[PDB]
């Protein structure tokens, strides 16, 4: 079976401009496990990004946390970009500090 | 601690 | 039940690219404590929680041997299943296995698990009796007969009743100060105007452990079931979790709405309101 990833983009702590924090991209519910995830700053791929090791839920679909350290500002635009066999093109979900 | 049993399908 | 231990395993064939990739992680409750990735330089099982690092060199060696042995058995099992389902060697395939135990406050087994899936669908599972099998199709029925004849359920049962429970209680005691403490959610409500006439009220539950939590919205004490947007509980990345629930309300009606939070870290379920 194949399943498309749910995606949530959010920070570790309540965003405070000027304050260091962590940008998280959580992908879940997908199948197969092969997936490509990037965290984007102003459209550009942030290079040093970490991820957990592949694990899965009771229904066998996969989940992965990807993250990086960041310092939000008013200006900088952050997003998560996901590529998976179920997606005809990569899904870009923008970081909203309210979500 | 993991199970050591090695079973095959 | 009261506590649990689980091991997760995934092998993925990579035709034309390499040996199958194998990844396995273990959890006690919602805490990751070990990982093994066959694609790591000189693969070894590695600690991922503070309280497991005290185990000695024989622990890390035996766990690594088990992992490389499972990585090999899965490779063979990937070959077997291509024969059982008459598939080509050119396609990629996934084998997943999860087994583990739940114990009650008595510290005795409440429930054991051992189940497998092929390409994301159920293949064969050990029943709650830790004695019989549920096979999901006729290929898995081949496995079932072989596993009945080879008295495999009996070996898993001895493990789940014994070693599983015994080392879980070991992990629980050594990691007591983090694993036996529930971290209650930090909650609050935010307000997000949609237009001049409506706004979203979002009820946040942050920094909590374990993952299980209930968040609900009520208008004048009635449940806003088909009207709440409830995201999936998500890792903050520091071993605790986050969750929020939202509802869109008419401007001026905000103070009729209540967020209600249940979590075992709370003495009683919370009620919160937007405090403007």
């Amino acid at each position: 079976i194949q399943r498309t990833p749910k995606i949530q983009v959010y920070s570790r702590h309540p965003a405070e401009n000027g304050k260091s924090n962590f940008l998280n991209c959580y992908v879940s519910g997908f199948h197969p496990s092969d997936i490509e995830v990037d965290l984007l700053k102003n459209g550009e791929r942030i290079e040093k990004v970490e991820h957990s090791d592949l694990s899965f839920s009771k229904d066998w679909s996969f989940y992965l946390l990807y993250y990086t350290e960041f310092t939000p500002t008013e200006k900088d635009e952050y997003a998560c970009r996901v590529n998976h066999v179920t997606l005809s093109q990569p899904k870009i979900v923008k970081w909203d500090r309210d979500m | 601690a993991r199970a050591a049993a090695a079973a095959a399908a | 039940g009261s506590h649990s231990m689980r091991y997760f395993h995934t092998s993925v064939s990579r035709p034309g690219r390499g040996e199958p990739r194998f990844i396995t992680v273990g959890y006690v409750d919602d805490t990751l404590f070990v990982r093994f990735d066959s694609d790591a330089a000189s693969p070894r099982e590695e600690p991922r929680a503070p309280w497991i690092e005290q185990e000695g060199p024989e622990y890390w060696d035996r766990e690594t041997q088990i992992c490389k042995a499972k990585a090999q058995t899965d490779r063979e099992d990937l070959r077997t299943l291509l024969r059982y389902y008459n598939q080509s060697e050119a396609g990629s395939h996934t084998l997943q296995n999860m087994y583990g135990c739940d114990v009650g406050p008595d510290g005795r087994l409440l429930r054991g698990y051992h189940q497998d899936a092929y390409d994301g669908k159920d293949y064969i599972a050990l029943n709650e009796d830790l004695s019989s099998w549920t096979a999901a199709d006729t290929a898995a029925q081949i496995t079932q007969r072989k596993w009945e004849a080879a008295r495999v359920a009996e070996q898993l049962r001895a493990y789940l009743e014994g070693e599983c429970v015994e080392w879980l209680r070991r992990y629980l005691e050594n990691g007591k100060e983090t694993l036996q403490r529930a971290d209650p959610p930090k909650t609050h409500v935010t307000h997000h105007p949609i237009s001049d006439h409506e706004a979203t009220l979002r009820c946040w539950a942050l920094g909590f452990y374990p993952a299980e939590i209930t968040l609900t919205w009520q208008r004048d004490g009635e449940d806003q079931t088909q009207d709440t947007e409830l995201v999936e509980t998500r890792p903050a990345g520091d071993r605790t979790f986050q969750k929020w629930a939202a509802v869109v309300v008419p401007s001026g009606e905000e103070q009729r709405y209540t967020c209600h939070v249940q979590h075992e870290g709370l003495p009683k379920p919370l009620t919160l309101r937007w405090e403007p």
